[PDB]
Formats: structure tokens, C-alpha cells, sequence
């Protein structure tokens, strides 16, 4: 049996304010609700989840995770934005499907301190958030779904970026792109081209293919179409290359968007 | 190590492959509103506006975010340990009278030791750096002090005068 | 990990052409992404999928291949065409989904060719053809599915079509009559009714309430509604009347469609 908890009132909620959703330790947070008003979600600035102090999940703003969310095609509504962190698209190979999806859970075991910090943007008009939380019995962190941010300037020709972390043991689900003028991108690991150069139109047709939503000015590179995490990229310690050539054209910096996987470490990526 | 960083609009990266100045005070130079980040094993955040001296993390790469394309460069000098204090305090009075002269002449020579300098012309004066000029009897980088007017100059760097273009 | 190939370029392609799309043997092909312009999918007549010379699957028209994805509710997009060897629909009994679903996946492992014949009809404006390639580690043809054309002349009463060929340790997954002027239809093996004498709009309701959509002018009998591959028709040689018993209202041509299902043998059906 699972428990829905309204979560406690969040402290000091206003305009240009620092902000966070400090969450009880003993449980597993499988999805938290996020209820918004008097604010955009593009005015709820660095949105970060941090386990004992350290980053495990980074969103320059809160729309951000309602594209995240409206790339897999989740329930979407305004007023309301979601953390979901057991994932819905999962599929299992050797378990069950909801064994591979709960696998994905917050569980907060062992942890010190479990937050979600944030800050709210000047112009907002009259802040107002509250969260409700979907739980279930205590885990261990365990296996976290981590989104690194990243940036890098894309030329009008061909970009070449492959000085992307690559955390031992850690896997990739996507990566996404957010740049106007991208018309083609090529993956490879160690001159092996996984990704051959596919055209925009293609690309985005084969994310469709499975379910998925393209999102505006970003190619995303989703390396678990099927929802089977087996089919990611596995940061192999043996890894020479990891390559991604970006045929632009418009030359501006783009925000690279990388999913990582792997078993919370308190000393870990 | 003391390295540049200029602007333009979008974001900059300048990763010099060595971070000995990683656990180190930084000397940041810092224009109207910017926001920055440390790379160096992880990808960190920094928003700072205003000259101040930083601590010590990880580095191999810089990152830098842009809200204001048009501020200006800066020369961010990390170092191990950087202290830089000193004002003063002058002891000395010294007072005397200068020889004034035509056409562009030094009124104040380069002397590290001067703090400050009260100054009368009986004459209308004008005073500038080393880009006055006085082609033709036109001042050029100058600004006039009236005859009979104390003014001062606290610098330690030269200073030129041009009060006439006579000879005799 | 899976691999995206653009795959060769289609050689001579042009009107009243007739074209091929070779695939290199080695590995496993889930999918075929094929892009068209120029050209209609009616105007791509008699698609043929050959494995090692002999026939696999057959289409009509490429727009056959539009609606065999239409009907399962797959991702359709205008100047595109995928071939879905792996069958995202199926479900597991005693195998997870993910493996009851890359088990129709075309493996080519022991193949000599591996062939997607077809004709461009004269009329076509400007015929231009690609192909893309989803394919993952290499495995023998094994299960697949094998469409098969037949013409049958329906009646204005009842009409009987008990000449379906039933090769042996073969599956049927499901029977498309294509007619306009079908009402009912009754299914049988060896006298047992498997299928009352079921009215369209009777039929048609079942359909839709397995996620399928309803295709114009034809009457499917869908053996795999749950996607469970143990509900299809096994054809064993002992069976000795596997009839369709139709009633129509016109005196017309019907095309039957019979998906059949087994494991690939170089001298099999
Ligand atoms: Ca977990
Ligand atoms: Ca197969």
C-alpha cells in the first residue's frame, strides 16, 4: 500500500526568495507533486535534487521538467508539475515492468538530508507552492536517474563534443540537445558509429515511433526507446571515445542535456 | 597564473589544461551581472557581481554564462595565496613653486611616493595625462583650473600642464 | 544498444523502375523506416520481403503497409513507411513483453540475401526512396511473420473459403478480408465454431476494444487481440477443415490477407 502525504507548508515562498522542499527521511519518494501559482515554471530557477548535500539532478528551470515529462507523453496539467522518479516507460527484460519502473524510486534509507532547492525568479507576481508526495515503503537511494546540464557552442557547420563525464559504471539513457538550428547528429563510441548521421526529421520520426514527444529546438538522442534500460549506453571503464558530431546550422551555445543512471554513491557522480 | 576573460554575448570556455590553481584564492574581476561555474570533475554554478576573492575547488574547465553581452574584460589571477594591501599614510610636506612654461611641459613627474599635491596658477591652467596636447594653442585632453583657483591631484603618475605657446 | 543506419542508397530509382533494397547480413532489423516522395504509397506495387530468394511477406501496394500499422495504432507520419518486424503490440505468458515482441525481429545470421523488392508505377511524379535501418545484434530469421496474399470471388448470400494453405507447425495470427460489401462472418476448425457468425459492427467493437482501429472494407479476425502469441491459430497436421464462412451483400473480388506466423526455414513455407 502506498501513502499519499500532503508535505509540509514550504517556508518563505516569495518573490527573488531562496526556497526549498526539505523532505523527511525514512521513506521512498516514488512522485512528488509540485502545485504552482502567482509564478511561472520558468520563473522557478535551479531546481536541484540533493541527497546529503551533493547534486544528483539539475533544471535551469521548472519548465524544464514539464518538457521532460511531456517528452515521454505523462499526464501534463496546469497548475501542477511532477517529480517523477520511478519511471512509467520502464520495461523489464528479466523482471517486471513495474519492477524496472520502481527501481527508479527516491528511496531515502541511510540518507542525512533529502532536498529539492530552488529559487523564485524577481518578476513573480505572487508566489504560491505546496507539494503532496506519493510514497512507499524505505529504500536506499539506490539506482537514480541523474540530469546533468551542460553547455557548449555550436558552430554553423559541423560541432564535435566528447568531453561529456563518463562516471565508471554509470549508464546514459539520453541526451538532448537544446539548439534552434540543428539539422543532423552522429553518436560514436570508440570510432563505432551507434547513431549514424541522422537527419532531424528522421530522428524525430523515430522517437515518435515509440511514444515520444518532440520537443521544441532540441534533438534528443534517447537511448531507451523500448524502455528497456539494458539498451542505454554503459559508461564501460574501457570507453576511449564518446563522441557526438552536430551538423548546426546557426552558430550559438547549446544547453546539452545528459540523463545518467546509476546506483546513488555517497562519494559517487 | 593571470588569464584573460573577454566578452561578446553567448557563453565562453576557456580551458587551460591545468588547474594548479584549483585549491587557491582567486583574484575574480567582476562587471555588472554575469554568472559562472567550476568544472572540474563536477559541474558547479557561481553568480557573483562584484570584485571579491574567492576560495579553493576543483578546476579544468571554466564555465561562463552571459545575462549582459556588453560588460567588459577582466583578468581573473588565481594564486595560492594573494594579499594586497596599501595606501599610505603621507609624513611628508614638501612646498615649493614651479617654473611655468610654454606649450605642453610636466607639471608632476611619475614618483611612487606621492599621495597628494595642492596646486595654485596665478594664470588659467590646463591640466591632463599624457594625451594633452596643445596643437596651435587648442587644448586637447585637458581641462582648465582658473588662475588663482587651488585644486589637487592625488594621483602618483605623471601630470601635464599647458598654460601658453610663447617663447619669450 | 541498437544501431540507426542510414542504410544504402536505393539503386535506379525512377518511374515504371523496378527497385530493391538490399540489407547486408550480420544483423537483426526491427525496423525499416522508409521515406517516400514523389511517388504514393499505391504507386509502390508488388512489395516483396525476400529472405535467401524465396518470399516472406507480400504487399499489394506499399499503402498496405500503411494500414497494417494504422490497424495496430502504430506512429503513422506522411512520407514515411516503417516495416515493423519486431510487433510492439505482443505481451509475454511466460517471457517478458520485450522478448515476446523482438522475437519477430528479422535476424539474418545464415542468410545469403535479405531483399525488399518492389515496382514504381509509371505514373510516379519524381519517385525518391531512402531507407533507414534500427537494428541490434545479429540472430537466425527464426519466428516471423509471413503475409500472404490471396484472391478469393464473394458472393451476394454466402460464400466458403476452406483452400487456406496450412503449413504445418505454422501459426495464423490473424485473416484481413478485404470486401466492401461483407456482414458477417463465421470461423471454424474441424466443426468447431471458434468464431460465431459474428456481424461487423459486432467484430469491428471487439477490435477497437483491443486498442485496434478498424480498417475500410474489410473484416479482420484478429487470433492475437491480447498479443499473446499461444492465441493464434496453430496449424497442426492433424486439422482437417479450417473454414471462413462468409455473408455478403455484393458480388465482388475479395483480397485475403493471412498473416501466418513460424520459424524461417530456407525450404519451408
Ligand atoms: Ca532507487
Ligand atoms: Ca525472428
Amino acid at each position: 500500500m502506498r501513502s499519499f502525504l500532503n508535505l509540509n507548508s514550504i517556508p518563505n515562498v516569495a518573490a527573488g526568495n531562496s526556497c526549498s522542499i526539505k523532505l523527511p527521511i525514512g521513506q521512498t519518494y516514488e512522485v512528488i507533486d509540485l502545485r504552482y501559482s502567482g509564478v511561472t515554471p520558468s520563473q522557478i530557477k535551479n531546481v536541484r535534487v540533493e541527497l546529503d548535500g551533493r547534486l544528483l539532478s539539475t533544471y535551469k528551470t521548472l519548465n524544464d521538467l514539464i518538457l521532460e515529462n511531456t517528452r515521454h507523453k505523462r499526464k501534463i496539467k496546469a497548475g501542477v508539475v511532477s517529480f517523477h522518479f520511478v519511471r512509467p516507460e520502464m520495461k523489464g527484460v528479466n523482471v517486471t515492468d513495474l519492477v524496472q519502473q520502481r527501481m527508479f524510486a527516491l528511496g531515502t534509507v541511510g540518507l542525512t538530508t533529502c532536498e529539492i532547492k530552488f529559487d523564485i525568479d524577481e518578476a513573480a507576481a505572487g508566489p504560491k507552492l505546496s507539494a503532496i508526495a506519493q510514497k512507499s515503503v524505505g529504500t536506499a537511494p539506490s539506482w537514480l536517474t541523474m540530469r546533468r546540464n551542460f553547455f557548449k557552442q555550436l558552430n554553423n557547420g559541423t560541432t564535435e563534443i566528447a568531453d561529456l563525464p563518463r562516471p565508471v559504471g554509470y549508464r546514459i539513457a539520453a541526451i538532448h540537445i537544446k539548439a534552434a538550428g540543428v539539422d543532423a547528429v552522429e553518436f560514436q563510441i570508440d570510432g563505432t558509429k551507434w547513431r549514424d548521421l541522422l537527419k532531424k526529421a528522421d530522428n524525430d520520426y523515430i522517437l515518435e515511433q515509440y511514444g515520444k514527444a518532440v520537443l521544441d529546438n532540441t534533438y534528443t538522442i534517447d537511448f531507451m526507446l523500448e524502455g528497456d534500460v539494458y539498451q542505454s549506453v554503459l559508461l564501460d571503464q574501457m570507453i576511449q571515445d564518446l563522441r557526438l558530431k552536430i551538423d548546426s546550422t546557426m552558430d550559438e551555445q547549446a544547453e546539452i542535456i545528459v540523463e545518467y543512471m546509476g546506483v546513488w554513491s555517497r562519494n559517487g557522480f | 597564473m593571470i588569464v584573460k576573460k573577454k566578452l561578446a554575448a553567448g557563453e565562453f570556455a576557456e580551458t587551460f589544461k591545468n588547474g594548479n590553481n584549483i585549491t587557491i584564492i582567486k583574484a575574480v574581476g567582476e562587471l555588472v551581472l554575469r554568472a559562472y561555474g567550476a568544472d572540474g570533475g563536477e559541474g558547479l554554478r557561481t553568480i557573483v557581481r562584484q570584485g571579491v576573492s574567492i576560495k579553493g575547488m576543483n578546476y579544468t574547465s571554466v564555465m561562463l554564462h552571459t545575462e549582459y553581452a556588453q560588460e567588459i574584460e577582466y583578468w581573473v589571477g588565481d594564486l595560492d595565496y594573494s594579499f594586497q594591501e596599501q595606501t599610505t599614510k603621507s609624513r611628508d610636506v614638501n612646498s615649493f613653486q614651479i617654473p611655468l612654461r610654454d606649450g605642453v611641459r610636466e607639471l608632476l613627474p611619475e614618483d611612487a611616493s606621492r599621495n597628494r599635491a595642492s596646486i595654485k596658477s596665478p594664470v588659467d591652467i590646463w591640466i591632463g595625462g599624457e594625451n594633452m596636447t596643445a596643437l596651435n594653442g587648442i587644448v586637447d585632453g585637458g581641462r582648465k583650473f582658473e588662475a588663482g583657483q587651488e585644486f589637487q591631484i592625488n594621483t602618483f603618475g605623471s601630470v601635464n600642464y599647458w598654460v601658453s605657446d610663447e617663447e619669450i
